[PDB]
């Protein structure tokens, strides 16, 4: 049970800007994390996995990095396509506790 | 400075056989391991042939090892490709490349110009 | 064995702007070198190591990664990286895809 | 192209029962473990239930068990969720996730499901 | 001038597997790396603070001489300082290590057509190793606040998985022997002189 605080909890970016999301684990995980993207309607979509390696048919401007306790997601440039929560998950013990959300609304 | 050229490039039989030399010089040849690199004309380069610096260690894919035999030799300062009993899948671009290191392991640093080769009647 | 997978087929970014490439690994490598070719030329090395740039290069490139993602961004493209640009291990046997960057 | 889809849902009264079923297609069914993830509307999300590649071990969050069972169906493409006693906290959409890898179980999934809505009422 | 087996150690008939290597000591010897040096066999042959050519004129008294198998990309974690998977949790070597880690290919020796599935090595451990350790446990690893007690379920691991040794494999994956040469100076006469 490692509760995982994801902040900050709501923001806004206009379009271009290099926005940074964090993650911070209580226990030390060893880069089993895992991010999401939840359009508000459906279900959520696997972007980065295994804390770096980027999934197949993904928008390259996303990138994982960190390792350790803490671990951080940032988007080079922000799309018009990308108003959308991102949660983040670990898996090194095997009950998964996800994150809190991220209601990135575009002004 | 240095540089690499390839000679012995033409059309060949199928089931034929020939000897692809690649002529090096401008550097220290004995200290440094050297490879083949094929391009298909679908532009998708291909790790074809490795040999290492002295010479006691051969290297070659699970597709062409028994048809493909590298050659070293330091008098002359070239190295030799041995072609034999080819498919249809050999016709290619053939690279000469030299290593950075004493092994086969480090990056690749200067290459050939290239030469042509193809498996057509 | 290692297949390498480059991803999209082909990279467009517009002049002066930041892309980024990348070359996926179906394990785990330590390192990962990057080769250029243009259209009718010999490829040449540009990073060793996945961080050093070669002697030639300029220095607007980088990339960074371990394990089983690896990178080559640029911070700002320019008209003559209208190229080719290969992934290579020392563990493959094959080369990656290639995402040709073309500008736009 | 590997897809996964869901059906039944609805609701239920507090103390009934309703089983789920989680119908995939696409991917070899026995060599890739499937888990179950919930979330309540307009919450975060949270994990629920879990099983093994051919229905021999399972692992449920301590916050769920007993209360519920699960099975699957390597025969059929189909894994089922069995809910008993239930109440008010699993009012929520019931996600069916799949492996990255194959019969191993220590992390990674990999696609996600579209979900059918659960909740309970009077 | 009775010398030394190193036909012991290097040309063996089978090594052992990384997480439960194969420790072996010197004693009352004359050695001549020399030999060792200039056989042009081995791929990675680096000493790490000792000069290689003057090590014939260097008398110890004992040498420590480990033997294990591992992948061919993982011949850099051998060395003091680096870590990874196999450094922290196979094969520590401490940050003032001095001796000579040696290295040469081996597939036509350790590669099945099938595949040998003999060769493992640790993936999971509680925590990292101190150097010159062997840990071999075969008992299940655990996580969060359950523990197992040998069921191997939803939480608990086996802590081996195996080396996938093909012959058509790759050069960087082809299964590489190493031998690491170590040197010591206990409070003793001098046992090897070469
Ligand atoms: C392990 O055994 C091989 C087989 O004998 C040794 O190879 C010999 O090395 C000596 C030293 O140069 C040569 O004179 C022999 O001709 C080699 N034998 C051959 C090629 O069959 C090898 O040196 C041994 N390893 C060690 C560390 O001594």
């Amino acid at each position: 049970d490692i509760q995982m605080t994801q902040s900050p909890v709501s923001l806004s970016a206009s379009v271009g800007d290099r926005v940074t999301i964090t993650c911070r684990a209580s226990q030390s995980i060893s880069t089993w994390l895992a991010w999401y993207q939840q359009k508000p309607g459906k279900a959520p979509k696997l972007l980065i996995y295994e804390t770096s390696s980027l999934e197949s048919g993904v928008p390259s401007r996303f990138s994982g990095s960190g390792s350790g306790t803490e671990f951080t997601l940032t988007i080079s440039s922000l799309q018009p396509d990308d108003f959308a929560t991102y949660y983040c998950q670990q898996f090194n013990s095997y009950p998964w506790t996800f994150g809190q959300g991220t209601k990135v609304e575009i002004k | 400075e240095v540089m690499l050229v390839e000679s012995g490039g033409g059309v060949v039989k199928p089931g034929g056989s020939l000897k692809l030399s690649c002529a090096a010089s401008g550097f220290s040849f004995s200290t440094y391991a050297m490879s083949w690199i094929r391009q298909t004309p679908e532009k998708s380069l291909e790790w074809v042939a490795a040999i290492s610096s002295g010479g006691t260690n051969t290297y070659y894919p699970g597709s062409v090892k028994g048809r493909f035999t590298i050659s070293r030799d330091k008098a002359m300062n070239t190295l030799y490709l041995q072609l034999s009993s080819l498919r249809s899948e050999d016709t290619a671009m053939y690279y000469c490349v030299r290593h950075s290191g004493n092994y086969v392991d480090s990056v690749m640093d200067y290459w050939g110009q290239g030469t042509s080769v193809t498996v057509s009647s | 064995q290692i297949v390498l997978t480059q991803s999209p087929a082909i990279m467009s970014a517009s002049l002066g702007e930041e892309i980024t490439l990348t070359c996926s690994v179906s394990s785990s490598v330590s390192d990962m070198h990057w080769y250029q070719q243009k259209s009718g030329t010999s490829p040449k090395v540009f990073i060793y190591s996945t961080s050093n740039l070669a002697s030639g290069v300029p220095s607007r490139f980088s990339g960074s990664g371990s394990g089983t993602f690896y990178s080559l961004t640029i911070s700002s493209v320019e008209a003559e990286d209208a190229a080719y640009y290969y992934c290579h291990q020392w563990s493959s046997w094959t080369f990656g895809g290639g995402t040709k960057l073309e500008i736009k | 192209e590997v897809q996964l889809v869901e059906s039944g849902g609805g609701l239920v009264q507090p103390g009934g029962s309703l089983r789920l079923s989680c119908s995939a297609s696409g991917f070899t069914f026995s060599s890739y473990a499937m888990h179950w993830v919930r979330q309540a509307p307009g919450k975060g999300l949270e994990y629920v239930s879990s099983i093994s590649s051919n229905g021999g071990s399972t692992y449920y969050a301590d916050s769920v068990k007993g209360r519920f069972t699960i099975s699957r169906d390597n025969s059929k493409n189909t894994l089922y969720l069995q809910m008993s006693s239930l109440r008010v906290e699993d009012a929520a959409v019931y996600y069916c996730v799949k492996h990255y890898q194959q019969q191993l179980l220590w992390g990674g999934p990999d696609v996600w499901g579209q979900g059918t809505t659960v909740t309970v009422s009077s | 001038t009775n010398l030394c087996p190193f036909g012991e150690v290097f040309n063996a008939t089978r090594f052992a597997s990384v997480y439960a290597w194969n420790r072996k000591r010197i004693s009352n010897c004359v050695a001549d790396y020399s030999v060792l040096y200039n056989s042009a066999s081995f791929s990675t042959f680096k000493c790490y603070g000792v000069s290689p050519t003057k090590l014939n004129d260097l008398c110890f008294t004992n040498v420590y001489a480990d033997s294990f198998v591992i992948r061919g990309d993982e011949v850099r974690q051998i060395a003091p300082g680096q870590t990874g998977k196999i450094a922290d949790y196979n094969y520590k070597l401490p940050d003032d290590f001095t001796g000579c880690v040696i290295a040469w290919n081996s597939n036509n020796l350790d590669s099945k057509v099938g595949g040998n599935y003999n060769y493992l090595y640790r993936l999971f451990r509680k925590s990292n190793l101190k150097p010159f350790e062997r840990d071999i446990s075969t008992e299940i690893y655990q996580a969060g606040s359950t523990p197992c007690n040998g069921v191997e379920g939803f939480n608990c691991y086996f802590p081996l998985q195996s080396y996938g040794f093909q012959p058509t494999n790759g050069v960087g994956y082809q299964p590489y022997r190493v031998v690491v040469l170590s040197f010591e100076l206990l409070h003793a006469p001098a046992t090897v002189c070469g």
